[PDB]
């Protein structure tokens, strides 16, 4: 039970965050921009170099009037209140934050060796190995996670991050929450939603075991467990949860799978009695040191290739915009508390 | 093959989340 101390003791520190969020920590001049690294509706995040420390970090930019407009006004509270309060190897520091007329900011520790994604698609699969080592790291961040009551609700590659001792680093908290009771929110990404989510039923935590098992799999095999050309499609083989596996799975992946694609909430692994070890416990974890993977003691099987400090070759192209900042304050009672 | 069909279809990059 010294997972059962860790834990105890991450809430006590949490919680104090929680409660006294930071806020308004920089300001834009002190940055000097260098690159965009992604853009999408998600916002837009830049490669900057703080000026006074010469520090890299990556930092997003979200258009007030554009959230307002989305009605993700709460959600990017949300976002921002847990991710200055959370602590964890494999969560992405907010390092600053602060906002201006236009703009709400969130500076983030800078990771070099791009999105899981690119590698992913470039390299074609994981071998199973290759994915069980990412799948660990997931394990560990979603137990804290939800001890503290939160649920982060939008796994998928993109949202992680490669460091340069190839560990994983979660981004992207738009849609993190706490919350002890049930939540209703139609959000995530189609291809990741567990069934209950499409047949708007109310859910919790238990959807994130389910997106690990869409993760696992994808990483395994290449692609999704449940793909189409449309959103609509995508949700109807979601909720049949017929799921076929490729003949290279092991037979442990696929026993694995079966439990955490698992339509019954009754016995979705994650969710019992047993909780995580359930998880931890099982075949195919079995050559796993969970201690060794926290501590990061453990070889990484991918070491992104990095040459310079601000290099961004892991990522990719996108059009330079302007960071326009109107005279005129806009949205403020809305953001009063980012 | 599955993997044919992916790589032929429209959801091959970056996914954008739904919030609907
Ligand atoms: N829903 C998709 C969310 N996508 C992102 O949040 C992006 C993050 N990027 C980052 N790159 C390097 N270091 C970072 N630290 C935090 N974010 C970083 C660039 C690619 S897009």
């Amino acid at each position: 039970e010294s997972v059962k101390e860790f834990l105890a003791k991450a809430k006590e520190d949490f919680l104090k965050k929680w409660e006294s969020p930071a806020q308004n920590t920089a300001h834009l001049d002190q940055f000097e921009r260098i690159k965009t690294l992604g853009t999408g509706s998600f916002g837009r995040v830049m490669l900057v170099k703080h000026k006074e420390t010469g520090n890299h970090y990556a930092m997003k930019i979200l258009d007030k009037q554009k959230v307002v407009k989305l009605k993700q006004i709460e959600h990017t509270l949300n976002e921002k209140r847990i991710l200055q309060a959370v602590n964890f190897p494999f969560l992405v520091k907010l390092e600053f934050s602060f906002k201006d007329n236009s703009n709400l900011y969130m500076v983030m520790e800078y990771v070099p060796g791009g999105e899981m994604f690119s590698h992913l698609r470039r390299i074609g699969r994981f071998s199973e190995p290759h994915a069980r080592f990412y799948a660990a790291q997931i394990v560990l961040t979603f137990e804290y996670l939800h001890s503290l009551d939160l649920i982060y609700r939008d796994l998928k590659p993109e949202n992680l991050l490669i460091d340069q001792q190839g560990y994983i680093q979660v981004t992207d908290f738009g849609f993190a929450k706490r919350v002890k009771g049930r939540t209703w929110t139609l959000c995530g990404t189609p291809e990741y939603l567990a069934p209950e989510i499409i047949l708007s039923k109310g859910y919790n935590k238990a959807v994130d075991w389910w997106a690990l098992g869409v993760l696992i799999y994808e990483m395994a095999a290449g692609y999704p467990p449940f793909f189409a050309d449309q959103p609509i499609q995508i949700y109807e083989k979601i909720v049949s949860g017929k799921v076929r596996f490729p003949s290279h799975f092991s037979s442990d992946l696929k026993d694995l799978l079966r439990n955490l694609l698992q339509v019954d909430l009754t016995k979705r692994f994650g969710n019992l009695k047993n909780g995580v070890n359930d998880i931890k416990n099982h075949k195919w974890f079995a050559t796993t040191d969970w201690i060794a993977i926290y501590q990061r003691k453990v070889e990484a099987p991918f070491i992104p290739k990095f040459k310079g400090p601000g290099d961004t070759s892991n990522f990719d192209d996108y059009e330079e915009e302007e960071i326009r900042v109107s005279i005129n304050e806009k949205c403020g009672k809305e953001f009063s508390e980012f | 093959t599955t993997y044919a069909d992916f790589i032929a279809s429209g959801r091959t990059g970056r996914r954008n989340a739904i919030h609907d």
